């Protein structure tokens, strides 16, 4: 049993480009997606009030 | 060049709304002193781009620390987490991403005998984050180990299927203590990144440039 | 004997005339990277304008942007040109982003091109096809370059103006020099008062002027102090500083 | 033509039939928030399906 | 004609429909089914191990033994605590 | 591929008196939302196979390198204690209730959406 | 191999830490108990607190170990 790797730089240099690639992976692939979902629930929910007042201002059918 | 299709509200993507949404609450916006509006918005904007995304870095450290510390429990796997250069590593990331932060918003200076003693007992904090997370992973293995050849000892020196009451309790610790060892993989990532939240939060705070004129009714 | 033969290489093949041969491929590319290097002369530009010319209506709107920046920065003026471009943003008006039709009525308003059509569809794209907080990103000098550029060619759209007004603040005229500051607000002010429309943000660009009088002449003054009491009457008050607290 | 004007409307959005045309003047207010709740639910919940 | 088709229908009708709680009967003599669970884990470690060391024995152990020996290794070449005295008394038992 | 309100609207037009009722349906049918009906059945992604292929190769390589190592029977042990909570978290875990809790986590699916009323958007 | 003899008399002496470090851990989750028993509408966050408390104070546990690390395999 060692305490101490072969390379102690080797070992950051691997947690720093597994960070690093869950760092792009996330702000890249998954952020988006997820404020794509989460952006059109929120938008229509935060407007749904104003949007059908306005509409309903616009619409001449009543 | 072509990306792939989503479906929505996949369980993936509401995990990880979730924990993102977690770790954003963790460092919440201050409410300005006037009323939101479009006069405020660009002192609103600016506000949260004077903040940093420690959402998006506690949510990257939580993602990598909670995959490596979940693939300790996986077989034929250890952690790279019980490793010293990748956790500690890790820790002196986060208490250089503090600190960097913490001397960019005084102008890249470096900062009566109370200043060595809170230098020594702030730069603690590079060596406590990373040894803590590194120092469970460690121990939990090494004592599964150590605990392995207790258990299989029992059999190997009292029949195979010869002594049942002593191998059946030996072998309910040994089960019980890989679940902790579950218990602990998800509490010391969550740990991680919440201590990362507190140390970037004490740097995260700014100037909030509001109208310096108005009318006023 | 390679002293004459380098003499003969550099005169025959190196020329601005391989340089602009080579430069048919992608016209606008090429033009954006060439002004911007520093490359432009007017002869250049004219072989580069009936390069484009063609396939104008089929770019892209980050081509339609480098090439409206390139022909601001070489200075050339093609009618030709312009209404193609100006045909291209009106036709996919949607797609182009804020800072792009900043970009593109910078260009236009550089030289005196503007239809109605045009103006209304860089204001639709502006005001709906566009996120709200894109002036906050935006720097206010390219946002006077649109309001001015909306006054001198008269066209009222009062939804345009209350969007580009988001980005008049304390932080978006604060990022500009002083001379830079006082041009900008000069010209948002003119704007205006040209539009008779005084929001709630049009203090941060008064206070601008009044924070620092130093650099502002006497009848700049007066116009600035102009625009503050049709302000006040319209916003329904009277206009103080607030000081550090 | 009003039966094509009608059957547009029913082909889009077929909830439209659980109103009577009698009492849909009946529903309505000078805000939208007014609108009487009797049919909105019901509007809500036959517009998201069959299933 | 697919393996993994098959392959898949027949891990979930083993996962799902195939219950050892039930078709054995072991509601009598167990209390509840996560009581079952847990027995059964513990089972698959003990069975486990069990295989693990009877697959491949007699051999002198890495693990600490507590000084007792399988009773017929007394002092062969698999209670050795030395590990080269082991290792020769391995070989010599090996040319047999 | 046009508005499908448009054709809907081009289509209730083009129709007779007659032959309204009769092609109201198919009119319904042909401005709908294509759900793609599902293929034949194929073999496995070139990613699903590299995948597997992979996760076999590394965990033979890793098996192999724990048979070398000094303390080898109890790395071989604590494969098999690992592999019994991975067998047991099948047998615990409520995967309906833990679909659902996920599902309350984002608030885009922890609610309906809440936006365009019936009343608003109704032409008459 | 008294420099052996003394690595173990001294890891054997460096784990009394974890008494203390265990007794202060029982403390705090007592503490929680109690906490979430006079308020239970907040008991969800007080667990949080417990962890966040667990976690410093397992720290001192661990600079315990790494003592022992460092004595046993250095
Ligand atoms: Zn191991």
């Amino acid at each position: 049993m060692k305490l101490l790797p072969e390379s102690l730089q080797q070992e950051a240099a691997t947690a720093a480009v597994v960070a690093s690639w869950v760092l792009w992976h996330l702000d890249t692939q998954l952020l988006p997606t997820i404020m794509r979902e989460h952006k059109l629930h929120a938008c229509w929910a935060a407007a749904a009030k104003r949007y059908n007042e306005k509409l309903f201002k616009l619409n001449p059918s009543y | 060049s072509s990306v792939r299709d989503v479906k929505t509200g996949s369980l993936p993507t509401n995990f990880l709304t979730g924990v993102y949404r977690f770790w954003r609450s963790q460092n919440p916006a201050e409410k300005p002193h006037d009323p939101v509006n479009d006069r405020l918005l660009p002192a609103v904007v600016d506000a949260s781009d004077k903040r940093a995304s420690i959402g998006t870095w506690a949510t990257t450290f939580f993602c990598t620390i909670i995959s490596c510390n979940l693939l300790g429990l996986m077989p034929f796997n250890e952690a790279p987490t019980s490793g010293l250069g990748f956790a500690t590593g890790l820790g002196v990331s986060v208490w250089a991403t503090a600190t960097i932060l913490g001397l960019s918003k005084t102008g890249f200076k470096f900062p009566f005998i109370f200043v060595p003693l809170e230098t020594i007992s702030y730069t603690f904090r590079a060596v406590s984050l990373g040894v803590r997370l590194w120092v469970n992973m460690l121990a939990g293995h090494t004592l599964l180990h150590i605990l392995t050849g207790m258990a299989l000892a029992l059999p190997f020196s009292l029949g195979f299927f010869s002594m049942v009451p002593a191998t059946f309790g030996v072998c309910c610790l040994l089960s019980a203590l890989v679940g902790l060892e579950y218990l602990v993989a998800v509490l010391q990532s969550g740990v991680f990144s919440i201590l990362s939240t507190v140390y970037v939060g004490e740097f995260n705070h700014d100037k909030f440039i509001g109208p310096a004129a108005k009318i006023v009714k | 004997p390679s002293q004459n033969l380098v003499s003969t290489f550099a005169n025959k093949v190196i020329v601005e005339e391989n340089l602009v041969n080579v430069a048919e491929i992608d016209v606008p590319f090429w033009s954006y990277w060439l002004s911007s290097a520093g490359f432009t002369s007017k002869d250049a530009f004219v072989k580069f304008a009936e390069a484009v010319k063609p396939k104008v209506a089929a770019l892209s709107t980050s081509d339609i942007t480098n090439l409206t920046v390139a022909f601001k920065r070489a200075n050339y003026y093609d009618k030709d040109l312009f209404t193609g471009i100006e045909a291209n943003v009106s036709a996919n008006f949607t797609k182009f982003e804020t800072e792009q039709l900043l970009q593109i009525v910078a260009t236009f308003d550089a030289f005196n091109h503007s239809s109605v059509a045009f103006l209304d569809d860089v204001a639709d794209s502006i005001t709906y096809c566009n996120h709200y907080l894109a002036p906050v990103r935006a720097g206010a000098d390219e946002l006077a370059t649109l309001l001015t550029y909306y006054a001198k060619n008269g066209h009222e759209r009062a939804d345009l103006l209350a969007t580009v007004a988001r980005g008049f603040s304390e932080v978006s005229l604060g990022k500009l020099s002083a001379a830079q500051r006082k041009d900008t607000v000069l010209s948002a002010l003119k704007a205006f008062q040209t539009f008779g429309f005084y929001p709630e943000s049009i203090e941060a660009v008064i206070g601008a002027a009044l924070v620092s009088p130093a650099e502002y002449s006497a009848e700049e003054l007066k116009e600035v102090e102009a625009v503050k009491v049709a302000a006040e009457n319209a916003l329904g008050g009277e206009f103080v500083l607030i000081q550090e607290g | 033509r009003l039966l094509k004007l009608w059957a547009k409307r029913l082909l889009v959005s077929p909830e439209l039939a659980i109103v009577p045309l009698n009492e849909f003047d009946a529903q309505l207010a000078s805000k939208f928030e007014g609108i009487s709740p009797k049919y909105q639910e019901l509007l809500s919940a036959v517009a998201q399906g069959n299933k | 004609m697919a393996v993994t088709s098959f392959l898949g229908k027949a891990f979930e009708k083993y996962f799902y429909d195939f219950s050892a709680y039930e078709q054995f009967g072991l509601n009598r003599f167990l209390s509840s089914k996560g009581q079952y669970v847990a027995l059964r884990h513990v089972g698959f470690v003990m069975v486990g191990v069990n295989v693990l060391l009877a697959a491949n024995f007699p051999f002198n152990p890495p693990f600490p033994t507590i000084g007792m020996c399988p009773a017929g290794w007394e002092g062969t070449w698999v209670c050795q605590a030395d590990k080269a005295k082991a290792l020769e008394m391995y070989k010599e038992w090996k040319k047999s | 591929e046009g508005n499908s309100v448009a054709g809907i609207i081009k289509s209730v037009n083009e129709t007779s008196g007659a032959n309204l009722l009769s092609s109201l349906k198919t009119i319904k049918a042909q401005a709908a939302p294509i759900y793609p009906a599902a293929a034949s059945s194929t073999g496995y992604s070139t990613q699903a196979k590299i995948a597997l292929f992979g996760a076999l190769s590394w965990i033979l390589y890793r098996a192999d390198g724990q048979s070398k190592a000094h303390e080898w029977i109890v790395d071989l042990n604590l494969n098999v204690l690992q592999a019994a909570w991975l067998i047991s978290f099948s047998s615990l875990i409520p995967f309906r209730a833990v679909y659902f809790a996920f599902r309350g986590m984002a608030p885009a699916t922890a609610s309906t959406l809440n936006g365009l009323k019936t009343f608003s958007s109704i032409s008459l | 191999s008294v420099l052996a003899a003394s690595k173990m008399v001294g890891a054997g002496c460096a784990t009394i830490a974890l008494a203390g470090v265990g007794a202060g851990l029982g403390v705090m989750f007592g503490s929680l108990i109690n906490g979430a028993a006079r308020n239970p509408n907040i008991a969800k966050q007080l667990v949080g607190y417990a962890l966040l408390g667990f976690a410093l104070t397992e720290s001192i546990a661990l600079f315990s170990l790494l003592v022992v690390f460092l004595i046993l395999f250095a």
